[PDB]
């Protein structure tokens, strides 16, 4: 396991999170059921160097 | 010399 | 002299715990030790105790089972053991020593230690969804945190500048999860003209989130 | 075994005040019997011992009395330091019993409560769920019941409470209430009501709206 980020750019939430996960494609699937419970709707990016992802409204 | 850890129990020596 | 017991615990139903209560500043073995558990919003339970000169241990009747006391004389420390455990021991567990000896007049907990937390849950560590609460001379909003463990998660509105007219509730855990809700109350000029938001640490899941409340209508 | 009881659960006061409180053991105890304090969040400290004897470094005001049966223990003018939690404890026979507690409160006039709806968000909806909350903010005293409705049918399944402790500035109490449904069945029901009772009002002090 390794530690992924999450930065969130969202319309009225805003800030980061993270998971503990065996893979970035793993992780990725945590990540976008956290922003829908979430209600965050946007654009994704992933930087395999600093293991964070992004989500933007 | 006598060891009596609370009153109802057995002192041990 | 201090009774100092070991940290928080998590754990899963079926599990065991095992949690140290430490002694020092006398002869470990001059006292016995007692074991206490407080439920939530309840009372103290006395669950039995246990020799340190002798070893014996004394169970109360509720606690006859899944309960184990024992010793490791050398570090002055006594144990307290929950085998196979369920939602009932999720509680806060106190040790205290108790002070009476041979020719002993009087009969007394003095020393107590600190206490230690556990929490039984099927989950694992999962962060907090934050939903906004807004209304559709003076206006209440808040902020509602669902769906995290474990404990805590941290609120504070406008980053701490507005902490007059807040109410931030204790967590309650429903079905192995907690939920926390916060209200804050401003006069009715101030909002929407001025920005309103919730600031929202989990440090387990290292969540730090802020959730700006927006208006629903006029 | 031998059973502790501590009337009453819950006592009001006001500063300077002097208040007493009992415990009766459903055996003779001797004077085997000891009064501890609770702070929030801390662990219970002795205050007396052997009925009537002040531990060390305890102050003046605390006192205890009795013996056999019936025993009480006394502040004498109260601080703001005062008012929390208080148990008494038997010590001649195991198991060593404390009694079920009282907490001292501080004394206002009274205050109705300041009530609040939220239906769910739509981020929370996007998600499946729907949370309605009610916020019953700054009332006294300490009582209240809270009811939920759905198309005017009293419900109770799904419903989850939060109370705070007295607040120190103006010693109201404050309760939060959130009624949580799936989507589908939030979106099947039209009215929702949360309806406060409390010594304040005769009838029902009660938030509503339609969805």
């Amino acid at each position: 396991v390794t530690t992924y980020k999450l930065v969130i750019n969202g319309k009225t939430l805003k800030g980061e999170t993270t998971t503990k996960a065996v893979d970035a494609a793993t992780a990725e699937k945590v990540f976008k059921q956290y922003a829908n419970d979430n209600g965050v709707d946007g654009e994704w990016t992933y930087d395999d160097a600093t293991k964070t992802f992004t989500v933007t409204e | 010399h006598f060891v009596q850890q609370t009153p109802k129990s057995q002192p041990t020596l | 002299v201090q009774l100092q017991q070991s940290g928080p615990e998590l754990k899963k139903p079926g599990e065991t715990v095992k949690l140290s209560c430490k002694a020092s500043g006398y002869t470990f073995t001059n006292f016995g030790l007692n074991w206490m558990k407080q439920a939530p919003g309840k009372g103290l339970k006395w669950m039995g105790w246990i020799n340190t000169y002798t070893g014996e241990s004394t169970y109360a009747d509720d606690f006859k089972g899944r309960f184990a006391f024992s010793l490791e004389t050398s570090a002055s420390t006594a144990y307290l053991q929950i085998n196979n455990v369920k939602n009932e021991d999720t509680a806060t567990y106190f040790c205290a020593r108790g002070f009476y000896y041979y020719g002993s007049r009087y009969f007394y907990f003095d020393y107590w230690g600190q206490g230690t937390t556990l929490t039984v849950s099927s989950a694992k560590t999962t962060a907090p969804s934050v939903y906004p609460l807004a209304p559709v001379s003076s206006v209440t909003l808040g902020c509602l945190v669902k769906g995290y463990f474990p404990e805590p998660v941290t609120l504070t509105w406008n980053s701490g500048s507005l902490s007059s007219g807040v109410h931030t509730f204790p967590a309650v855990l429903q079905s192995d999860l907690y939920t926390l809700s916060s209200s804050v109350t401003v006069t009715s000029s101030t909002w929407p003209s001025q920005s309103i938001t919730c600031n929202v640490a989990h440090p387990a899941s290292s969540t730090k989130v802020d959730k700006k409340i927006e208006p629903r209508g006029p | 075994g031998i059973v502790m009881t501590q009337t009453p659960a819950s006592q009001s006061a006001s500063l300077g005040e002097s208040v007493t409180i009992t415990c009766l053991a459903s055996q003779t105890i001797g004077t085997w019997l000891a009064w501890y304090q609770q702070k929030p969040g801390k662990s219970p400290q002795l205050l007396i011992y052997a009925a009537t004897s002040l531990a060390d470094g305890v102050p003046s005001r605390f006192s205890g009395s009795g013996s056999g049966t019936k025993f009480s223990f006394k502040i004498s003018s109260l601080q703001a330091e005062d008012f929390v939690s208080y148990y008494c404890q038997q010590l001649s026979s195991t198991p060593y019993t404390f009694g079920g507690g009282t907490k001292l409160e501080i004394k206002r006039a009274d205050a109705a409560p300041t009530v609040s709806i939220f239906p769910p968000s739509s981020e929370q909806l996007t998600s499946g769920g729907a949370s309605v909350v009610c916020f019953l903010n700054n009332f006294y005293p300490k009582d209240i019941n809270v009811k939920w409705k759905i198309d005017g049918k009293e419900r109770q399944n799904g419903v989850l409470n939060s109370w705070t402790d007295q607040d120190s500035k103006d010693s109201t109490y404050s309760m939060s209430s959130t009624l949580t449904l799936t989507k589908d069945e939030y979106e099947r029901h039209n009215s929702y009501t949360c309806e406060a009772t409390h010594k304040t009002s005769t009838s029902p002090i009660v938030k509503s709206f339609n969805r």
